[PDB]
């Protein structure tokens, strides 16, 4: 009996080109073909989202029917461009973006338009089962169309149940979408919240033709049947006739930047920073200014100035293994780890996501726990040995082999690489000038500068710090780090034979024996907790606690080491690239008292120190020696000095910790639920909520740590060989990457051969990487030398970098220097070295038996003859069959 | 001017056509490693071991890839439908001069060649986006609305293009006076030459075209008869439309009129149309197209008032393709008829 039903009578019963030809006819559009291809390219600026309805809120909110403010909750966010347009309004203080996601829907995207810090855009959450939360502006945009119109009247009824149950705060205003607003049932549904909460209907002028969507905004104060009746006259006024053509209109734009927010900053001590501010600020005084729009809430902003274009997210692909591997183009994992970033967009976004994080200070009773097991732990290893110094020639010859290769400077002798930069005299002179400063008390040359590299599959697609933010100190203060503290890096001051806890120094080839003789402990399972955001969650009273090694050092050595931990750790400064308007990537300078870096080489001491602390603490809760009634003042120092001086060394006889990682095995199963105190320190876990008890592993042959599950294998002789492993995709996609210094054909050829050797040593047992491996061994010339850097762990020995025949190298590391292998009768054929099992490797991501792998695995000499054309035929090669 | 632009669109459809051919040709294999991983991970019943998370991401980005390839398929749907909608008025306007000046081309043969090759090719390619999910579909994707909505829209698009792309080049004329068409004495030769000017053909069999004469005897006078005492067809093997093109000349055919109004001899109507049983890629569609109004004579003096009749409608008949002419026409302003007879004897001699 209504009018809008004959959309679904005529348009249903008639043909296809009438629907398609009608559907674009006579409707108000906005020109969008640019950013559909422009923001596809990757520019994080443009002041407008890849959405459609931001113009709808432009028309409506500018039209005056809606004036949002304060806190805003979005719903059915999709691409979230509604919220991006909401961000520009000069009353908005927070926006929560909540949407469904999943397959068959539309995931969000992260464009740094204006107002960047103030978004909280969260995917995943389904709002079928969401608790009602307060706001100040409410939005919903979930709309689906049907043939029989009551079917979508049903969905209108559901969503009016969801908002009608939602809006119970009495908030300020709203903007709600209505699917099918031509029922009396909607008028009965509406009139309660009209006599109460008001608003009404406005047809969006820029909607499409063949749908009758109308928005119950909080503005249209009409008698509703006058409005519905009026636009419902415009329904049949805009029903048929001639093909009235398209009207276009200019698109919305605001620009980029980031809106200024409130800050929970702490007043620093300016008398340990300020002269570096006088250095850069008195160096760049004309370019100097104070951005009021600092996106800095837990840190400490102190002005800014302009900056050049630096950094690139254009780290290309190794073409070689690309041209060797057919089916490792089609999978999205090998493309998943292709390109990270150093661009100011990337630095600012990793920064916002998981750096600016205020932590609550834990209680003082926990602090005495820290000082007891800390100072006990120092004096425990202080009983064995004493601090020493180390020297410069150790550091030249140390950086000669591999050490870091991190070539970025700040002072004026900006050169290519460190390995020639060591061959200057003058940096020794200015290093000794900063030794005059720090040895007297001043400081001018301790300034971090990070890069933020995160491991994204496809651009601008939902991931917060998949690889961690990495800070850079300049090399000279890295030497003052080195001489100041780096003896622990050198002479095994937390190795297993000294500290009894951690197996660093050992590579990644013998660790499985260390857990496999952790198998003989009684009681517990493999308890392999992982910690989300390690370096983000280390508080000030951990590194204020760390200075207890000053009780053991030599006197002037205590002045320099205590000095530098005052100068780079107790306080610190970073400068930070930030994109802004017009591409003017204005770089700031920033401060925080409290977190550690990640680039300094003495950080192994602090972290493996720090979690041996926290997990001795967790294991003594796991023996119920401590209780939650022991948080505030004290109960007994004698209970914990007793538990240590009877227990503690014997407990850490049986765990393995490197970096932030841990793997323990207690004698009970109580460890899985010893959790309170730890959350008082605030070291939360991964994939387990805040109080849920943990999960063990009675089996040991797959317990994960340092991204490796370990397998043991048996020979044709019958020889127990523990081998490391990881899922095949995440390594074959590591050889695919090219770093940005491999420009030649020779550099990519030798680096690809470095991956060939590293995989030839450890990862031999799989079927795939062997055929890959000896394949590319035939490709690159025998005459050449593999160089470069495959892994990034400290466990990389650099063993497989030689030009030697690899049978000898396997036979060395995997017969000779094995204590844990007894009968050292040598291998002859690595061809007659057998494999891992079939299905277990298929658990780890193989594709044997598949058609592609079988096909190009039946013709390979041609495939390498491709590259033996592509590189010169004046070389020396080898058979590998 | 016009030809190079429309051939630039034939280049555009070749370009995006082959590019989308590539994108399908990889999405089938991304489907293949997906059904392997699900196939063997599903095998082996001997939590959240990251194989769930990886195969989540494989399904997810396969889903997004299917979305994108359907989106660019829409982007060439709008483009080639604008190609057709602008392609048609050239056909009917060149039809208008083409038998406006019969008083005494292969560009479009090529354009229907490439036109139907691109449409049937995109059809046949679109017929097996099914089998990229008929292994295991198992997702709430755009998978059916795409293949059958867009299958349907391009199905009616090439059925309307097949509906209005079978025309006649050569009108019937005398063998005795090859300069005077539209006039056939009882027993004259049906001097016609048409064409299936869309140059696609199933290579299966040697196809034929049927005539069809005078669908409706009108109100005025359903005229007597004629029986074509010659044949009514020829037969084209597929090797010869590939050789000479799909030419259909039913020339030299002769009639026999049966025996036993103010309009008279040269004022009667007999329009011949032509039944075409056309089928390519299984798409069966029948085609029929009429002719100009032709008069039938019996005597040499009827040539004069027949030809004055021929001008007397061929400049004096809008919406001319119909039955039962001559009834109420307006007379002749000779503003082009003067130039027309000027074409006639000033074509002859001076
Ligand atoms: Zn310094
Ligand atoms: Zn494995």
């Amino acid at each position: 009996e209504t009018l809008g039903e004959k959309w679904k009578a005529r348009l249903n019963q008639m043909s296809a080109l009438e629907f398609y030809s009608y559907k674009k006819s006579g409707i108000t559009e906005v020109c969008r073909e640019e950013a559909r291809r422009a923001l596809k390219d990757g520019v994080a600026t443009g002041g407008h989202a890849v959405s459609r309805g931001s113009a709808k809120l432009r028309w409506l909110v500018e039209r005056g029917y809606l004036q949002p403010y304060g806190k805003v909750v979005d719903l059915g966010c999709g691409r979230g461009g509604w919220s991006y347009y909401a961000a520009t309004i000069r009353k908005v203080q927070e926006v929560r973006g909540y949407t469904k996601g999943g397959p068959g829907h539309e995931e969000p995207m992260l464009v740094q338009s204006y107002g960047w810090n103030i978004v909280r855009l969260k995917s995943g959450v389904d709002v079928f089962h969401m608790a009602a939360e307060p706001c100040d502006t409410l939005l919903c945009d979930i709309g689906e169309s049907s043939s029989s119109p009551e079917v979508e009247e049903t969905r209108t009824l559901r969503v009016l149940s969801m908002v009608g149950d939602w809006l119970e705060k009495r908030p300020g205003a709203f903007c709600i979408k209505v699917l099918c607003p031509y029922t009396s049932t909607m008028m009965e549904t509406m009139e309660r919240l009209q006599r109460r909460h008001g608003g009404g209907l406005v047809r969006v002028p820029l909607s499409r033709n063949s749908t009758h969507e109308m928005y119950w905004v909080s503005g249209a104060k009409s008698n509703i049947i006058k409005s519905v009746s009026t636009t419902s006259q415009l329904l049949l006024g805009r029903m048929d006739g001639p093909r009235r053509p398209v009207k276009y209109e200019e698109d919305v734009n605001l620009g980029s930047g980031t809106r200024a927010v409130a800050s929970c900053a702490e007043a620093p001590n300016m008398k340990i920073i300020g002269r570096r501010i006088e250095r850069i600020r008195n160096e760049h005084a004309e370019t100097w200014f104070l951005d009021e729009n600092h996106p800095y809430r837990t840190w400490a902003y102190h002005g800014s100035y302009e900056a050049p274009t630096q950094g690139s997210a254009s780290s290309l692909v190794n073409g070689v293994v690309r041209l060797l591997s057919k089916p490792w183009d089609v999978v999205t994992g090998v493309t998943g780890i292709a390109m990270t970033d150093t661009t100011p967009y990337g630095q600012q976004r990793v920064f916002k996501e998981k750096v600016d994080t205020r932590v609550p200070d834990p209680q003082e009773g926990t602090r005495q726990v820290m000082n007891i097991v800390s100072s006990w732990l120092w004096k425990e290893l202080g009983k064995r040995k004493r601090p020493r110094v180390c020297t410069k020639e150790e550091f030249i010859n140390k950086v000669r082999s591999n050490a870091a290769l991190g070539a970025i400077f700040e002072e004026e002798k900006e050169w290519k690489t460190a390995v020639e930069a060591v061959n200057d005299p003058r940096f020794w002179a200015l290093v000794d000038r900063e030794r005059e400063h720090h040895l007297r008390g001043e400081c001018h040359s301790c300034v971090y500068n990070m890069m933020g590299k995160r491991e994204k599959k496809q651009g601008e697609f939902g991931k917060a710090k998949g690889s961690r933010a990495i800070w850079y100190m300049w090399l000279g203060a890295r030497f003052l780090e080195f001489e100041a503290l780096g003896f622990l890096n050198e002479d095994h001051w937390m190795g297993r034979e000294n500290s009894g806890g951690g197996v660093e120094g050992l590579g990644l080839q013998r660790l499985g024996y260390i857990l496999e003789e952790m198998n003989r402990a009684p009681g517990g399972k493999m308890y392999a907790d992982d910690t989300a955001g390690w370096d983000t969650r280390i508080s000030k009273f951990d590194l204020e606690n760390e200075a207890l090694i000053t009780n053991q050092m030599e006197e002037g050595h205590r002045t320099l080491a205590l000095a530098v931990i005052k100068y780079t750790y107790q306080n610190k400064v970073v400068k930070v690239l930030r994109p802004a308007e017009g591409g003017k990537t204005v770089m700031d300078i920033i401060s925080r008292q409290d977190q550690r870096g990640s680039g300094q080489v003495v950080t192994y001491a602090l972290n493996t120190f720090t979690n041996l602390v926290v997990q001795l603490i967790r294991n003594m809760e796991a023996e119920e020696v401590l209780e939650m009634q022991d948080l505030w003042l004290l109960r007994k120092p004698e209970k914990v000095t007793r538990w240590l001086q009877s227990n503690g060394w014997d407990r850490l006889k049986r765990m393995a910790v490197s970096g932030d990682d841990c793997v323990v095995k207690p004698i009970d199963d109580r460890f899985a639920h010893a959790l309170r105190f730890l959350n008082d320190m605030g070291k939360v876990r991964k994939d387990t909520q805040e109080w849920k008890p943990s999960t063990g592993w009675s089996n040991w042959e797959e317990v994960p740590f340092c991204s490796h599950h370990f397998n043991k294998l048996y020979l044709k002789d019958g020889r127990s060989i523990v081998v490391p492993c990881r899922h095949q995709d995440e390594l074959i996609g590591r050889a695919r990457v090219s770093p940005g210094a491999g420009w030649s054909i020779r550099e990519t050829a030798c680096l690809a051969k470095s991956y060939a050797q590293m995989w030839q040593l450890l990862y031999f047992h799989r079927r795939d990487l062997r055929l890959m491996a000896n394949a590319i061994c035939s490709a690159v010339p025998v005459d050449w030398v593999p160089t470069g850097r495959t892994t990034w762990s400290i466990h990389g020995k650099g063993e497989w970098m030689t030009t030697e025949d690899m049978l000898m190298v396997w036979n060395r590391v995997w017969i000779e220097e094995n204590d844990h292998m007894e009968d050292k009768t040598p291998v002859t054929k690595w061809t007659d070295i057998p494999y891992l099992g079939k299905r277990e490797d298929l658990w780890c991501g193989s594709l044997i038996g598949h058609r592609p792998r079988t096909t190009w695995a039946e013709n390979i000499k041609d495939t390498v003859n491709m590259v033996r054309r592509i590189i010169g035929d004046e070389e020396k090669y080898m058979d590998y069959l | 001017s016009q030809q190079h632009e429309i051939e630039s669109r034939i280049l555009d459809l070749r370009a995006m056509m082959e590019k989308l051919v590539k994108s399908i040709s990889q999405l089938k294999d991304q489907q293949d490693v997906f059904c392997f991983r699900y196939k063997i991970q599903a095998k082996g019943k001997t939590h959240q071991t990251k194989e769930q998370k990886i195969l989540q991401e494989t399904l997810n980005e396969l889903d997004k890839r299917r979305k994108e390839v359907l989106d660019a398929s829409k982007a060439l749907l709008g483009r080639l439908t604008t190609l057709i909608e602008l392609l048609l008025p050239k056909l009917e306007e060149w039809k208008a001069q083409q038998q406006k000046a019969c008083i005494r081309l292969e560009q479009l043969e090529t354009w229907f060649t490439a036109g139907a090759k691109l449409l049937f090719h995109l059809r046949q390619l679109l017929k097996e986006l099914k089998g990229l999910s008929c292994l295991v579909s198992y997702q709430d994707d755009p998978l059916t609305k795409g293949v059958d909505l867009r299958n349907a829209q391009v199905t009616e698009l090439l059925q309307r293009l097949l509906h209005r792309a079978f025309v006649v080049e050569t009108q019937p004329c005398m063998p005795q006076t090859p300069h005077r068409p539209l006039i056939l004495k009882t027993g004259s030769k049906f001097t016609v030459r048409t064409r299936l000017l869309v140059r696609l053909q199933e290579g299966n069999e040697s196809l034929t075209v049927e005539v069809s004469i005078d669908r409706n005897p009108p109100q005025l006078q359903g005229f007597r008869k004629f029986n074509i005492l010659t044949s009514n067809q020829k037969t084209l093997t597929p090797e010869k439309g590939q050789s000479q093109g799909l030419i259909w000349d039913f020339g030299y055919l002769t009639l026999v009129e049966q025996r036993s109004g103010p309009l008279g001899v040269t004022e009667e109507l007999h329009i011949i149309s032509f039944t075409v049983k056309y089928t390519y890629q299984g798409l069966k569609q029948e085609l029929k197209t009429d002719t100009l109004p032709v008069v039938i004579i019996s005597n040499m003096n009827q040539l004069s008032i027949a030809w004055a009749s021929v001008l007397w409608f061929n400049l004096l008949s809008p919406n001319l393709q119909n039955q039962q002419f001559f009834s109420n026409p307006p007379k002749a302003p000779w503003s082009l008829l003067g130039p027309a007879l000027s074409w006639q004897f000033s074509s002859y001699v001076g």
